[PDB]
């Protein structure tokens, strides 16, 4: 009654599992008729939202790092943190999302604490 | 695009709910 969950990406569905075993607590997505596998390491995810009454649309949103140390300027003598690769996740399922979402987030806050 | 979904109605809420723990350092 937790952790795991469903999800879709891509117009792909499938299942989400968070893993608490392991040492960066990730979470893996799997498709049930698309035959794919998405493994989303929460340890390389910084970002985590979920839709709460405001958001009805239950929809899990996980982002990853940041790193501006590598940015790069321009002509206009202007730089910024290289675009990272940010996911969001939607499901038909408004219950669901927050429950996995609870788990999922607390950890973001709870790693960047330490991490 | 016009009667579609999850990138207008039911994808353009979570924008507004978290942002606010203990990301992009501060403390």
């Amino acid at each position: 009654p937790s952790h795991s969950g469903a999800a879709i990406f891509e117009k792909v569905s499938g299942i989400i599992a968070i893993n608490e075993d392991v040492s960066p607590a990730e979470l893996t997505w799997r498709s049930t008729d698309g035959d794919k596998v998405h493994t989303v390491v929460l340890s390389t995810i910084d970002k985590l939202q979920a839709t709460p009454a405001s958001s009805e649309k239950m929809m899990l949103r996980l982002i990853g790092k940041v790193d501006e140390s590598k940015k790069r300027k321009d002509n206009e003598g202007n730089e910024v943190v290289p675009k990272p690769q940010r996911h969001m996740f939607s499901f038909n399922n408004r219950t669901v999302m927050d429950n996995i979402k609870m788990t999922l987030q607390q950890i973001i806050s709870r790693y960047k604490d330490a991490d | 695009p016009g009667e579609e979904e999850d990138d207008e109605r039911g994808a353009d809420a979570t924008w507004d709910l978290d942002l606010l723990l203990t990301n992009f350092s501060g403390p």
